[PDB]
């Protein structure tokens, strides 16, 4: 039987020891997460806002060739 | 005049229809499976109770 | 609010109002037109030609964008005249605000030359 | 100093090809 | 009897100095902005012309460099960092990519990707030559200025991420007009609401609009996208640490394992699909072409919710290879990263840095426990997230968010350091 | 002018089971049709 | 030499994603046999009937109609679900040919004709996410009873 288990043992050890290691290693960060939380959206939005306005020069300049 | 023609339809053999769409068979079948385990099912717990 | 926070709102309002959003809302033109090609297809058209009194939706946002770059350029320059700012930044501000002031004006004047064949002719 | 004129100037000038084309 | 091949083509390329200067973010503002202007101008400048308004550029600089990072296998770069090669592994990419882009450009010019091969004029070949040569080389030298710390590191990363910012979020609010064949409709899905309100009493149907629109699609996709965007930050922010000795610690990198693979994992499938389509039981295809028969069709990604409703069993086949590559075929990236135990050990010996507790020497066995296990949730689950998003339909996001928002994280911690200089002062 | 349709109402035709045929005849003319005979 | 007629079985009524059924009568007034070849239906733009929007499956009939006889054909189609609330040009064509091979087409009809999981899976449930919020907002904001003054 155990020779058949040999196929199971890598899967079991890698998964179970990985999860043990992960939880022992990377304990929660929630409050500082709250400190980054607003800035996440602010930076996402404002850096998108760059292109969201820069695009507006180019649509009508395309008319020089295309919009005839 | 002529009516519409539904066209070529397949008449299924009764056996084939039953094979594809045959209900009460399970209703009758369910009981037929019980007797296989009647003896050990009762004896196991009876012995456990006599010793647990 | 502080004065700057009101001024920012006024500038953002100037953008939309000068782009004629109150025309878009009630007359509701498309963003661009289309016109027949000689082979019979449709080429889009960005400007409603000869109609000084008419506009497409995106034409107004393009023009008002140029107007905003023009207005903000002098604000960037006047900001640029401060003595605390390390000079390597200062010559930039004199670059960015200056090219804003010129390029937005010239492009707006070209766009108006496109709207009216015969303008200043 | 010059990196700005290195990286920007030729490109913005390279607008011209599609300006005419 | 290829490092000898470097000599004839190397230092001729321009390069730039390093600053002997204490440059700050406020000062770097411009130098960043230049890069933004250039990249965006490339994005926004080119019925076929109309569709075009709605083709290598950056992509060679990515692919060539990553290919060289794969060729670092078999110890080939263990020629090893020294003054005489202090950047030449990069420098090689600077020409090898350049010529590979030129080759690609010539191949599609010969194809005539747009235009018959002479009747529009041979001068457009010269045009395309200058166009691509200039564009790509300038872009690369941008990324170099940033890595030279007049910026921060990679630009091209940030650039594509900004392109993702647009190509996602622009569709939320862009007031540009669309027509179904009904009349006046808008691109920006959200604001349509305010005109629908002036159009209809049918508030319930106005809301169902948020769930209908099939092209430039309905808000429900945006809502899913937002939720994904928000969630992922939870995962990516996690990190783990070890003490280090000549109150100081080395942060064990975690999702660094996620950074590299998915590009390859998606690409290999997509490309083998394309190949099988072009070469042709294996696979047959309907009109974007899509598979509808053969193994490739049983293999096909069930992106549609309709695919869910028609058959659940199919999806396991797609999962089996798509996830299983993350499970097993990834394992070889120890070489690609160059971060096996006896690689990281070498790196830390170059650092000359040792942990508390047990020997430098046995530290190989110490760190071994952590080294394979990093590949698990550090990598594969980012693929699981990607597919989650994609089959929920998060717009273009199951590629984009993964990198883009990670880059937002990096930029955030930079922003923290610099602006926190402001906030402390 | 008569329009007539023949439809099979059964989802499945089965040997030895009832098969229901429906004939619907519609007069779309301006006058009445007389001596209308259906034969199948 | 041919007369066609159309009869909508359910009336001129407009389901979205349900079966519209109509009958096409074909009356041969000629002296030669006509062969009714196919019956096709399409939705087209009401402003220009040259642009097809949705072609329905053509029904191949291949029925010979002798002179001074009539035939009647049932056809049924399903307007697409996204067609709700829109006007479309409905064109129903009947293709037939004589024994000589002359193909004729008649536009028998050429007129402009006018899951609860969706509601459950957010609009309903958002108010149950609010139940979490009401609980946690209690356990947070009830703490705000610790800055009175002597």
């Amino acid at each position: 039987m155990d020779q058949v288990m040999q196929f199971v043992e890598p899967s079991r050890q890698f998964v179970k020891d990985s999860i043990r290691l992960v939880k022992r290693c990377t304990k929660p960060d929630r409050k500082e997460f709250q400190k980054i939380a607003m800035a996440t959206a602010i930076g996402f939005a404002i850096m998108g806002f760059i292109g969201f306005f820069v695009k507006l020069i180019h649509i009508p300049i395309n008319n020089i060739i295309v919009g005839g | 005049g002529s009516t519409s023609a539904p066209g070529q339809g397949g008449i299924l053999a009764q056996r084939e229809f039953d094979r594809r769409f045959s209900f009460l068979d399970w209703a009758a079948f369910g009981v037929m499976t019980l007797p296989s385990i009647g003896i050990p099912l009762l004896l196991w717990y009876s012995s456990k109770r006599k010793y647990d | 609010p502080s004065a700057m926070t009101v001024y920012a709102l006024v500038v953002v309002s100037y953008f939309l109002i000068t782009g004629g959003i109150i025309y878009d809302v009630i007359v509701e033109p498309p963003s661009v037109g289309s016109m027949t090609d000689e082979h019979g297809h449709q080429r889009p058209v960005a400007f409603l030609a000869y109609r000084v009194n008419g506009q497409y939706i995106m034409e107004g946002l393009a023009s008002s964008f140029l107007f905003t770059m023009g207005g903000l350029g002098f604000i960037i320059l006047d900001r640029s005249n401060a003595p605390n700012i390390p000079k390597l930044n200062r010559f930039l501000l004199l670059f960015i605000g200056f090219v804003c002031v010129l390029l937005s004006f010239f492009m707006a004047r070209v766009f108006m030359r496109m709207k009216l064949p015969g303008y200043l002719m | 100093p010059v990196p700005v004129l290195v990286m920007s100037l030729l490109f913005i000038a390279s607008v011209f090809m599609l300006h005419i084309w | 009897i290829f490092l000898e091949v470097i000599k004839p083509f190397c230092v001729i390329l321009p390069e730039i100095q390093k600053p002997e200067r204490k440059i700050q973010f406020k000062e770097k503002v411009l130098w960043t902005a230049i890069t933004l202007f250039i990249f965006l101008v490339c994005c926004q400048i080119p019925f076929y012309w109309m569709r075009v308004i709605l083709e290598l550029g950056i992509s060679p600089i990515v692919t060539s460099g990553l290919i060289m990072q794969l060729l670092a296998g078999a110890k080939i770069i263990e020629v090893g960092d020294t003054p005489k090669d202090r950047a030449l592994f990069n420098g090689a990419q600077k020409l090898f990519g350049m010529i590979i882009t030129i080759g690609q450009s010539i191949v599609y010019v010969m194809t005539g990707m747009y235009g018959d091969p002479s009747e529009m004029g041979a001068g457009i070949c010269l045009l395309i030559t200058i166009q691509l040569f200039v564009a790509g080389l300038i872009v690369l030298l941008l990324d170099e200025l940033l890595q030279k710390g007049y910026g921060l590191g990679s630009g091209i990363s940030l650039f594509i991420a900004t392109n993702i910012c647009e190509t996602i979020v622009w569709k939320a609010f862009s007031p540009t007009t669309v027509n179904t064949g009904r009349g006046m409709e808008f691109e920006g899905a959200i604001i349509a609401l305010f005109h629908l309100l002036a159009t209809r009493t049918d508030k319930v149907r106005a809301l169902r609009e948020a769930f209908y629109r099939q092209n430039l699609p309905n808000l429900m996709n945006l809502i899913a996208t937002i939720f994904v965007f928000a969630v992922v930050i939870y995962f990516q922010g996690f990190r783990v640490d070890l003490p280090i000795k000549s109150y100081n610690t080395y942060p064990i990198k975690l999702f660094y394992t996620s950074n590299i693979p998915i590009i390859l994992q998606s690409a290999l499938v997509s490309n083998l699909y394309v190949i099988s389509q072009m070469l042709s039981l294996l696979g047959t295809w309907s009109d974007r072409a899509y598979p509808v028969g053969g193994l490739c069709y049983y293999l096909s990604p069930p992106e549609s919710f309709g695919s869910v409703l028609e058959d659940p069993v199919h999806a396991v086949v797609y999962i089996v290879f798509m996830l299983g590559s993350c499970a097993f075929f990834s394992k070889t990236w120890i070489e690609v990263s160059g971060s096996s135990a006896k690689d990281v050990a070498k790196q830390l010996k170059e650092q000359q840095m040792v942990m508390r507790g047990h020997r430098e020497t046995s530290m190989v066995h110490e760190l071994n426990r952590y080294i394979p296990t990093a590949a698990a949730f550090g990598g594969l689950c980012i693929g699981a997230l990607s597919v989650l998003a994609d089959f929920l339909g998060a717009i273009g996001s199951g590629t984009g968010i993964l990198l883009a928002v990670t880059i937002i994280y990096q930029y955030f911690e930079i922003f923290v350091k610099e602006q926190s200089e402001v906030g402390s002062m | 002018r008569l329009l007539a349709s023949k439809s099979l109402l059964n989802r499945y035709a089965v040997e030895g089971r009832d098969l229901t045929l429906q004939y619907n005849i519609y007069n779309v003319g301006s006058s009445a049709a007389l001596d209308v005979e259906l034969s199948d | 030499s041919a007369d066609t007629t159309i009869l909508f079985v359910k009336g001129e009524d407009f389901p979205a994603n349900n079966i519209v059924k109509f009958l096409v009568g074909f009356t041969n007034k000629g002296t030669e046999d006509f062969i009714v070849e196919s019956l096709d239906a399409s939705f087209r733009y009401p402003q220009d009937y040259q642009f097809y929007i949705q072609n329905f499956t053509a029904l191949p009939l291949n029925t010979v109609v002798p002179p001074q006889r009539q035939a009647t054909f049932e056809y049924s189609f399903i307007p697409a679900e996204p067609m709700g609330g829109r006007p479309f040009g409905l064109v129903i064509n009947l293709n037939y040919k004589d024994l000589n091979g002359n193909v004729f087409q008649d536009a028998v009809f050429n007129q402009t004709v006018t899951d609860g999981e969706t509601i459950f899976m957010y609009m309903f449930l958002a108010g149950l996410g609010l139940l979490v919020i009401v609980g946690l907002h209690q356990l947070l904001e009830s703490r705000k009873r610790k800055r009175p003054i002597q």
